[PDB]
């Protein structure tokens, strides 16, 4: 009838089977998942924190750079956590470093020492229009969030 | 602490239930419910194993999923 | 207290990563598989 | 009216108190946020009403390494505990008992005692303190010693219990832990009312043999110790036909003031794959409790005499079956009691069935037994730790790490002597008249 | 019935033949500087825009 | 459980292992890419005996290949089923052997064997509960008969409790394959006799005779010879891997087979074997199998067993048969030929049964025998050695790297003595 | 809390840091522009340990680059991740040391070191709670091996309670890159033994051997070598930055690894490392991790470990695993090799677990082993130093900046005494 064949079930080579593609993170659905808690109630990575109790210690981002004025520690933490930024890429650089030459490092005046000046103004990380009085900012009447609302 | 239950399974009796019992004729310690009681409880007890078996089996399958992904 | 062990045991000096002449060889029957000779007789107790 | 205060120090103490407090909340029906869902004063032993809704535990957490405490306050139980009773330092003692007893613990002991005062003044019928500590760790041992010595004079006759976790005979984590273990033992000998042995190897063997889990983790152990504590303490917050308290331990299990180290056992511990495929009768569970391989401490009771046994049954057990089992235990020859103890059994019975935690391993059974034995076989672990300590102390290894932190060089000598005196007392008591 | 679709190997069924067009032996195993090393055949892919 | 690791050396060992491994892979239903594709559940219960585990659920053999020249392993890697073995399991030199026992045992093997020792010892500590080692080599070559024997000795001083088996291809002079074969043969046997727990001898002349007369096929090849000996290899250990009425592992075989420690040489055979033109006339039954096993020509050794008396023998059956037929046929053959069995032991035959037959067959059987007739090979090789050593021919090659004639004298004396006590038991009476 | 600052000097140290900061930025999800891009909350919780925060939401490493010549700094600035470092942190001379220990430790380094000491003092005072300092440098070069060590001494005798860790690239003699290596290596070790809390020795030859034998990649380079060193560097402090079953910081490792004050020279190792031809075949389990960790060829030093007895060992695991397997495997490897573990300190291995593995893997192992086998490197260095110093070769060059040979004699006597007393404990018995 016929001779002897080697491969059963006609398994095609992983060599020529399709092409590689972007599921590098196939296993890292839970790679940044603690187990001190975790695996006690949940099995999926914890959502980012929004509130912290007093004396939380490690590095709430907002506080140190721009000195936050007189307000409760938890209040400041909640504000500077719920604020935007602290994430998302406008430049779209990767954390690995393979994408370093996608974006050229530019700092958006013409310095000229021929006759006068040449000091150049400061960088665009300082306030405008927001100049407003402290008694004004601190002293408003009721048009705030309700301190004790929490709908049930 | 307190002694609320005379025995684990049954509470105290209502005053109407204890009508005589001045003479040692009714003790209530004779059950008349023991065999049916154990027969009933064993069934719910097998049920606890039954549910626990699916819980453990699902946990094991979830564990195996991770190795499948990492491969 | 003793825990006498027979065939395999678990203690070794040179198990995993130990290892760092033409004149010398095995003479006649030093090998374990040779030496067709038996030990000496003991009356023995049994009954205990 | 009756309360007990929990003290947790060290990474082991924190990671076991976590499982203990999860189990307590689940048993009393308290949601993780601290309030009864959205749809009885027995909780009062462990918790206290704030008046408006939620309940705050009567416990304190201590550490010098902020990672664990930060992890707690980031977890889901963040709203449960009071924000300022989870005391965390800045620098870890780094397995050094001298650092935790003379250098850095003294700046945190004052805050801890202040919190203990602010917590104890609230209670009115204070039963006692429980303490959890890893004995083989620097900060754990040092801070445990400091708190026990401070409390012994601050409160006096109040009962204190210690659930110490001694190093295993052959497998362990650190290499310097015998020094800390011996020093802490010297400290606790004259300062704790009750000590319970909880070495890891015995629990490892129990889990491997019975749970049929080939790759267990610290969480399973913590769940087992939590279950043991709950079984011990259920007699103050549940009704029972025959009740026992904390004060009903030093009155039944302590033949002499120096002898207060006991070792525990639990039954039944069966995986749900074969859990109820046997009848789980009171006789067989109480026999498995006394079986030597079941003991929660890596010791063989067959090598010594029995001093006293306290057994707590919970569930659907009945006193007549308890006595019937006791008769068989006394009849059995493999186990023998000391000469001067005609009867050595104290029995407590409770009606609350054990509760099961989701994601757990054990099966929720109608009947369970937890056994605490004081026996003369305990000397073996002390003997082997003694050998391990003297082996290194012969050549003065690692001695500089303790001399340079303010500890006098001869402090080792009297700890060694006190261990020797402990074997003195134990082997002297163990002989017949 | 279910007859075997192919030959099952037995002491008298393999029937090897050595009549090929050309017999050449490929040098796969390489020892350099007292270190064993191999050619990476059966592992090469071709190209992609990644 | 009670798994065995495989190690092979030389061209002979490499080819034999290459054939044996594809035989085992076919038996266990493993594809050339290492992924199981079998149908029955029993094929996966005891798979850890010969195969390890990898990520992705694939299997790799626990085999080690050693050589002084990478030519043989280079040829075998490109063959079918060549992707199962691992590159770290290959160890190779760069100088060759030159068919010199001293070269392969004192100067290059001595400095090369460290790596292969590391590999095999790593595998041994990796496996859960080791059962023993099996070797495949030929004594007529340099690298094999030197380095394999040295490795045997070394692993013996390290694992004295484990079992050791060798498949030894002794040279018969009619197939004169190497002029300097007597030196290598006598030294190799001398070294082997005090270390190897079991040895089974294979003769190329016997294989040639089997292929010519039994299979009756025109053009046999070394592939066919290797496949025969590989079937013989798998037959002895089938019982350890598959269930049966009576379990029997190599330790039990040794215990029931060798009476005295200095007699651990066996001669083997396999059944059934039929030609294409004689499979339609032969019936397949236990009497046929038991008739074919004891046939003198069917034996896989040049020795003629009817010239001597069987000391002990053993049979390993495969398939579903009846202990009725097994035992009654064995008693029948032991009773009708009483002259060919030594008198001071009755029931000198061990029998074992495994219920899984080889693929494509109903019943099979493997015969292994310790009989006093193998002394013919030893006597003949001894007379060859002494005749060609009387004139000190070829001796300078061995002497040039430190060896001395006193070791030659001791080895030949040991072999002669072994012949003496091995023969004196033939005439022993009760 | 308990954060550390980075100081690096010489071209070797600069190249090490160039990849160390790269891998740390990858681990914490920081772009080349310094903006946070982390994917979970973990990459941001403890980021203050290595990174300072700046207005505008950007991050700056707390690193100090310190050197006598600007070529390597100006080259490393232009590479990827080269914009992170603050321009003020660069301190550089204009001449260089010319591989003179004298030039790099007395005449120009001491003059330049005022500014770098000022900036290090500023950085240390700015951060709230110090943990210690870590340095990377090579001992075969003048400017590094002198001026880095002078800074080591100055920093130590200001902050004796803070821990000091050093990664020293000691020069193997088989592949020598500078002919005056023994002189400045001896002069550097003499100063290092008196002030460094932990010294971790790294051998270029050992890295070369690892790159050939394990990865089996054809053309490795200094980039891959630096990346290996950086991975080993991060494996030590990973558990300081991530939560785990058992936290273990630098002070804990120091307490648990050095029995005596002068024995603080460590050999490290990283696992798993496998060739891409074998990445699909090895199965990641704790037994494989520990087997590769304790392998002799996997050590980052030319000192062969099995020439002596391990004084102490430490293992740091990264990933989520059962403490069962870690502890039982460690006990097994300790029991199976009782010959190579000193017996008067039982249970001489410490272990730690961290929950966050390196990106792209589930399990990783970092090993630090204090063993007596490292005395070979000191013996060889001393032999070369005394052979070269007996004829006063190259000696006028060091004596031409005020140095005298009595310092050479003092340093060589110090190393000789260290070797003698370090071997003293090898043969000690109970
Ligand atoms: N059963 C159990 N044992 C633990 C646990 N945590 C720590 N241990 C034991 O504690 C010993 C080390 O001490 P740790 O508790 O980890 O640390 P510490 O007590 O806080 O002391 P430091 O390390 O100096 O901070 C280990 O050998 C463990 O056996 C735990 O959660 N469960
Ligand atoms: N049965 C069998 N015998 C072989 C094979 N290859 C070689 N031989 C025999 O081995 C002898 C030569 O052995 P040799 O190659 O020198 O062994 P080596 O030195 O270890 O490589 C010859 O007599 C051959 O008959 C084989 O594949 N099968
Ligand atoms: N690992 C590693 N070693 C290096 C590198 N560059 C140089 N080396 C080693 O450093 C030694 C020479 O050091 P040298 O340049 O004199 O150091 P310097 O005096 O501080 O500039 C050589 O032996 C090299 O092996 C590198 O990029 N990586
Ligand atoms: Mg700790």
């Amino acid at each position: 009838q016929y001779a002897y064949d080697f491969n059963p079930a006609k398994t095609q080579s992983l060599q020529s089977r399709p092409i590689e593609h972007n599921k590098f993170s196939a296993w890292t659905g839970d790679q940044l998942y603690r187990t001190s808690y975790g695996t006690h109630w949940t099995s999926k990575p914890q959502e980012p924190k929004t509130h912290v109790p007093p004396g939380y210690a490690g590095y709430i981002p907002g506080l140190k750079p721009n000195n936050h004025y007189g307000a409760s520690y938890g209040e400041i933490a909640k504000n500077c956590l719920s604020n935007p930024k602290v994430a998302q890429n406008p430049f779209k650089l990767a954390s690995t470093g393979f994408n370093y030459q996608r974006h050229d490092f530019r700092d958006p005046s013409l310095t000229a020492t021929t006759h006068k000046f040449g000091a150049q103004t400061l960088l665009k990380n300082h306030p405008s229009i927001d100049q407003k009085s402290n008694q004004w900012q601190s002293q408003t009447h009721d048009s705030f969030r309700n301190p004790l609302h929490k709908p049930n | 602490m307190k002694r609320v239950k005379e025995s684990y399974f049954r509470e105290h009796s209502d005053w109407s239930d204890i009508n005589g019992c001045s003479g040692a004729k009714e003790f209530e310690g004779e059950d008349l419910a023991y065999d049916a009681r154990i027969k009933y409880q064993k069934e719910t007890q097998k049920q606890w194993i039954e549910q626990q078996i699916r819980e453990k089996k699902m946990r094991e399958e979830a564990e195996r999923n991770e190795e499948r992904a990492y491969a | 207290f003793e825990l006498s062990k027979g065939p395999h045991s678990h203690k070794d000096f040179c198990s995993t990563f130990g290892r760092v002449s033409t004149s010398d060889f095995r003479k006649k029957n030093t090998g374990t598989m040779g030496s067709n000779k038996l030990p000496i007789i003991k009356p023995f107790k049994y009954a205990d | 009216m009756r309360e007990v205060i929990s003290i947790h120090v060290g990474q082991g103490g924190i990671q076991v108190g976590n499982a203990c407090w999860e189990l307590f909340c689940l048993e009393h029906g308290i949601q993780p946020d601290g309030q009864m869902p959205s749809d009885d004063d027995a909780f009062n032993t462990f918790f206290s009403e704030t008046g408006a809704g939620k309940h705050v535990p009567r416990a304190v957490f201590l550490d010098l390494e902020p990672t664990v405490i930060d992890e707690v306050r980031t977890g889901t139980y963040r709203q449960l505990f009071h924000p300022e009773q989870l005391i965390s330092g800045k620098e870890d003692a780094a397995n050094n008992f001298a650092r935790g007893h003379y250098t850095i613990g003294k700046e945190i002991v004052d805050l801890c005692l202040d919190r203990i005062r602010k917590l104890a003044d609230n209670c009115t019928g204070l039963q006692g303190f429980l303490v959890f500590n890893s004995v083989g760790g620097g900060t754990g041992s040092g801070l445990g010693s400091l708190l026990l010595e401070r409390l012994s004079v601050d409160y006096g006759k109040k009962s204190k219990l210690g659930f110490t976790i001694y190093p295993s005979p052959q497998v362990s984590t650190a290499v310097v832990e015998p020094y800390n273990s011996i020093l802490s033992t010297h400290s606790l000998l004259e300062h704790t009312d009750v000590a319970v042995m909880l070495d890891n190897e015995a629990i490892y063997d129990i889990c491997r043999r019975n749970l049929d889990i080939e790759r267990p983790t610290y969480t399973n152990l913590n769940r087992l110790i939590a279950q043991v504590i709950s079984s011990l303490t259920a007699s103050l917050r549940f009704d029972g036909a025959l009740n026992v308290d904390i004060t009903e331990f030093q009155t039944n299990l302590v033949p002499y003031p120096r002898i207060h180290f006991m070792l525990s056992s639990y039954a039944p511990i069966i995986s749900a794959e074969k859990a109820y495929h046997e009848q789980l009768s009171v006789a067989e569970i109480t026999n498995s409790a006394f079986e030597p391989a079941n003991m929660m401490a890596k010791c063989d009771p067959r090598h010594g005499k029995y001093m006293a046994c306290s057994m707590m049954y919970r569930g659907d057990v009945v006193p007549k079956d308890v006595n019937a089992s006791i008769a068989t235990i006394k009849t059995k020859r493999t186990i023998q009691f000391v000469d001067w103890c005609p009867t050595g059994f104290k029995v407590g019975i409770n009606y609350q069935p054990p509760t099961v935690v989701p994601g757990g391993d054990l099966a929720k059974v109608m009947r369970a037994v937890c056994m605490i034995s004081n026996s003369t076989a305990i000397a073996e672990v002390f003997s082997r730790l003694d050998h391990k300590f003297d082996l290194m102390y012969a050549k003065r290894a690692f001695v500089h790490w303790y001399v340079g932190e303010g500890m006098e060089e001869g402090e080792f000598s009297e700890a060694r002597e006190d261990l020797a005196a402990l074997e003195k007392d134990y082997e002297e008591v163990g002989i017949e008249t | 019935y279910n007859l075997p679709k192919t030959v099952p190997l037995l002491p008298g069924h393999c029937f090897p033949d050595h009549l090929k067009e050309s017999h050449h032996k490929t040098q796969q195993f390489t020892l350099v500087n007292n270190v064993h090393c191999e050619k990476t055949n059966y592992i090469e892919e071709k190209n992609d825009p990644y | 459980m009670r798994e065995i690791v495989h190690i092979q050396g030389g061209q002979c060992g490499n080819q034999i292992g290459a054939k044996f491994w594809e035989v085992i892979s076919d038996e266990h239903g493993i594809d050339p890419t290492g992924t199981y594709h079998g149908d029955s559940d029993l094929q996966l219960e005891r798979i850890n005996v010969y195969y390890n585990e990898a990520t992705g659920g694939r299997y790799v053999p626990r085999a080690i290949l050693m050589d002084l020249e990478p030519g043989t392993m280079d040829s075998v890697r490109a063959g079918p089923f060549g992707q199962l073995f691992r590159p770290d399991n290959f160890v190779f030199g760069q100088t060759g052997a030159g068919n010199n026992w001293a070269k392969g045992h004192y100067t290059e093997g001595a400095e090369l064997i460290d790596s292969v020792l590391d590999v095999v010892r790593k595998e041994a500590e990796g496996c859960d509960c080791l059962q023993g080692f099996q070797i495949t080599h030929s004594l007529g070559g340099g690298t094999g008969s030197g380095m394999g024997t040295l490795l045997i000795s070394k692993v013996r001083e390290e694992y004295p409790d484990r079992i050791m088996e060798t498949f030894s291809v002794v040279p018969s002079p009619k197939v004169s394959d190497t002029v300097v074969e007597p030196y290598n043969a006598t030294l190799s046997v001398h070294q082997l006799v005090e270390n190897a727990d079991e040895c089974m001898v294979i003769d190329n002349e016997a294989l040639y005779d089997i292929c010519f007369r039994t299979l009756k096929l025109t053009t046999p090849t070394y592939g066919d010879l290797n496949h025969l000996v590989s079937a013989a290899m798998s037959g002895v250990t089938c019982c350890l891997r598959f269930p049966g009425q009576l379990n029997s592992d190599l330790r039990k075989l040794a215990v029931n087979l060798i009476p005295f420690p200095r007699l651990h040489f066996f001669m083997i055979g396999f059944a059934p074997l039929t030609s294409r033109g004689s499979q339609q006339y032969r019936a397949l039954t236990v009497p046929e199998l038991t008739q074919q096993m004891f046939d003198a020509k069917n034996m896989m050794c040049a020795a003629d067993p009817r010239h001597g008396r069987y000391l002990t023998a053993s049979a390993l059956f495969r398939g579903r048969m009846s202990t009725k037929e097994v035992d009654e046929q064995m008693l029948n053959v032991q009773n009708k030929n009483s002259s060919y069995f030594v008198e001071w032991i009755p029931n000198n035959i061990k029998s074992s049964i495994c219920d899984i037959p080889p693929k494509g067959l109903k019943m099979a059987v493997t015969f292994v025998g310790n009989s006093t007739a193998i002394q013919e090979m030893f006597k003949r090789v001894a007379e060859q050695f002494t005749a060609m050593f009387r004139r000190k021919a070829f001796l300078h090659w061995y002497t040039g790297e430190g060896m001395d004639e006193m070791e030659f004298t001791e080895a030949e004396s040991n072999m002669n003595d072994l012949v003496s006590e091995y023969q004196q038991y033939q005439d022993a009476t009760a």
